RNA sequence: GGCCGCAAGGUUAAAACUCAAAUGAAUUGACGGGGGCCCGCACAAGCGGUGGAGCAUGUGGUUUAAUUCGAUGCAACGCGAAGAACCUUACCUGGUCUUGACAUCCACGGAAGUUUUCAGAGAUGAGAAUGUGCCUUCGGGAACCGUGAGACAGGUGCUGCAUGGCUGUCGUCAGCUCGUGUUGUGAAAUGUUGGGUUAAGUCCCGCAACGAGCGCAACCCUUAUCCUUUGUUGCCAGCGGUCCGGCCGGGAACUCAAAGGAGACUGCCAGUGAUAAACUGGAGGAAGGUGGGGAUGACGUCAAGUCAUCAUGGCCCUUACGACCAGGGCUACACACGUGCUACAAUGGCGCAUACAAAGAGAAGCGACCUCGCGAGAGCAAGCGGACCUCAUAAAGUGCGUCGUAGUCCGGAUUGGAGUCUGCAACUCGACUCCAUGAAGUCGGAAUCGCUAGUAAUCGUGGAUCAGAAUGCCACGGUGAAUACGUUCCCGGGCCUUGUACA
């Protein structure tokens, strides 16, 4: 899982919306087609380390990146093993 | 219990298609053994050229045998031996009915 | 090698869900999130307490933690040891202001984990498997349990490239779906080698 | 050494030395161009690409400061990766952070936290401000902010040839062994072998066996057709108000939409065959000779898959196969090839008008009515929170000519730049798009791979990986083929019976 990414998990997930849930509303008119200035562009990237397009949607309970799922919040082999332990409600093998 | 009760209706009839095939054949070779409760207290092979496979297993465990052997036999297994006519269907009734007039009184 | 998990095919069949909550889309991943941090944690105290299953439903902002056990006299503690203490966990780290429901299923040598984890408890004891398997097969053959299938994984005795085991017995019709198999693998941490165990138990046709 | 002999030779017949054996029969299996049996888009009839070239991809080869890796006899290679500006990154450095990123563990203060200058590429850092809430029986603290100090946090780091779990394949193949029974001194056979018959150890007659468990079957999802269920957000047979719109009564009706029953069993008859099952025809229906597809992979051989997902016996770098930030590449091609789509035209650049689908997608939303963009796209954004609303009702099909199988009027490239969209972030490495630009290509050699009915195909339609990257991937709609003699050979087998000094 690259176990040191579980350090860098919260470091790249938490402050993304703890900085850009409200500060994006603070500049939501200017670069949009409503009028264009560089003070908002100076406001845009005077830091760098906040990014809401850095979250790769790592898996939940063991953290494997590839094979992640939208609805389940789990990845390739963990969707399987939770469905085999019955941890997921109402989920049989698909057949029709 | 499926037969002596009415509980043979279970296991719907595509299953009950094949289930009669033991019911054809289980009661074939198990005729006089359902009423049995013990080891055969005697032994009676009627002919010693067809079921000498049986006699070879019959002499193996020491039960007396009231056989009827043939003219061309390996006779030295049945130690109570009769070289009667063990062919000719008219004659095979003439020993089995001859014994059976008394064995009701045999138990006394 | 070449199998399916005998629970995973049968949850859509008469074998029921051992956890069944319901929610909707956004919280659909955060609810079984909460259900995992209790299932990794209830093992950590109820290990010697003969743990069987953990059942979770969500009626209304609450979970009915329906613990199934077989040795409940050690589960309760000093008659109040584990009433609110094991509702203290679910309130924040699961986020669920819930209740607790402990309940015993009898026959403490017949459930899947129990037949599994006893042999581990006998291999953590490190008795001979050749004396352990042959009795612990027949504990199921004692109390009913119409069929058993127990494979002990390798690194057993003295070897580094080892073999598998069987004791197939009775009837184990797992390839036919209508057979409600109480299956649960366990793992025994003897020093050299991960000696695992696979336990198939057939609890009657339905 | 005689001895016989013209000799060539024969007979009679040692020892030193050297090895721990040399041998016979025998039941399993091994290999062999022993041999046979039955099936299988196996090959043959049948039908298309591929290899040539427009062209996607990785494996590549060099290129690269790095182009991280796994995989690699078929089963590595547009399915690891179901996705690369950063992150991912496992790769490289510029910047650097060393009790750390983060946790166990205590100390000692600061409540945490909140605004802002400053300087940086951002970390880091000059920091000031700011507050001092809560438990508080005010000693202490919850809990982090902060270092000092330490056990030591950390390593997508090595062999699945150490093993857990998971997994490719033989293989939907029909195979695989055991309890009792006896033949035999036993190793072992008989159970499993004959008659045939089936998709089949499927089944019956003969069985030297009786018996069972694993496996093929059926249990199950599905649709091919009913009744009952009961009218929303969806329908109008019938009846009407109709401002033809179920629009409005009404009717649960046509039909659509989900709960839950039938019926199919070679059943029936005739015939085949031993009178056996199995099967050949008939009837019926929407359905007949496991209705059909899914789903489901026995003992296992395969040092094969993932030690980089966690796990992980054993090894290891610990001011570090680490950590911590800006940033670059994994997209160079100069091209071999593994698999695809567009072409090369008895209809393509065109414009036109009828016709109608299922499958489904949605509040960090779908996004209409609108207004608007030359298109790309800007603003207006109801409604639906979802058979309401949005997404989005569309295709070959027709009514019409165009235009003549010509490298263009087929084709589509190559080189350049307008107008916005996205994302801080794309020039290197984002696509869609107005206009001119008009290549290679006239069906592709040797050959290869693939497929038996809504079938190869040939055109419509969404889903995810998703800030924005679909040719594909995963699923649904329409039109509708060519046909099957066969086991010769080949592949893939296996079973039943032959010979070897090969474990």
């Amino acid at each position: 899982a690259k176990q040191s990414m579980k350090a860098r998990e919260v470091k790249r997930v938490a402050l993304a919306d703890k900085y850009f849930a409200k500060r994006a509303e603070l500049k939501a008119i200017i670069s949009d087609v409503n009028a264009r200035w560089n003070a908002v562009l100076k406001l845009q990237t005077l830091p760098r380390d906040s990014s809401p397009s850095r979250q790769r949607n790592r898996c939940r309970q063991t953290g494997r990146p590839h094979g992640f799922l939208r609805k389940f919040g789990l990845s390739r082999i963990k969707v399987r093993e939770a469905a085999m332990r019955g941890e997921i409600p109402g989920l049989k093998k698909a057949s029709w | 219990t499926q037969s002596q009760d009415g509980t043979f209706d279970k296991l719907t009839k595509k299953e009950a298609l094949m289930r009669t095939r033991e019911l054809e054949k289980l009661e074939n070779s198990l005729g006089g053994i359902k009423d049995m409760g013990g080891l055969p207290d005697a032994l009676f092979v009627i002919d010693a050229d067809h079921e000498h496979i049986a006699i070879k297993e019959a002499n193996n465990l020491g039960i007396p045998v009231f056989a009827i052997v043939d003219t061309n036999s390996d006779p030295d297994g049945v130690d109570f031996v009769i070289p009667g006519n063990d062919d000719a269907i008219r004659a095979v009734t003439l020993y089995l009915g001859a014994v059976a007039a008394t064995v009701r009184e045999g138990r006394s | 090698g070449q199998k399916v998990h005998p629970n995973g095919i049968r949850l859509g069949i008469v074998k029921p869900w051992n956890s069944t909550w319901f929610a909707n889309t956004k919280e659909f991943a955060d609810n079984l999130d909460s259900d995992f941090k209790v299932r990794q944690y209830l093992t950590k105290e109820l290990a010697k307490a003969s743990v069987s299953r953990i059942v979770i439903e969500r009626p209304a902002k609450s979970i009915r933690v329906t613990i199934h056990t077989a040795r409940p006299g050690i589960v309760i503690g000093k008659k109040g040891e584990d009433v609110e203490k094991l509702r203290k966990v679910v309130a924040d780290i699961a986020g669920v202001p819930a209740q607790i429901n402990i309940a015993e299923v009898r026959k403490p040598e017949l459930d899947a984990k129990l037949v599994a984890d006893s042999i581990t408890s006998q291999l953590e004891r490190r008795v001979m498997f050749r004396r352990a398997m042959k009795r612990a097969v027949q504990n199921a053959m004692r109390l009913g349990a119409k069929g058993i299938k127990v494979e002990v994984s390798g690194r057993l005795g003295g070897a580094e490239i080892a073999r598998t085991e069987w004791y197939r017995e009775g009837r184990v019709p797992l390839h036919t779906l209508r057979a409600d198999i109480d299956y649960n693998t366990s793992e025994a941490h003897t020093t050299y080698g991960v000696i695992g165990v696979k336990v198939w138990i057939f609890k009657g046709e339905i």
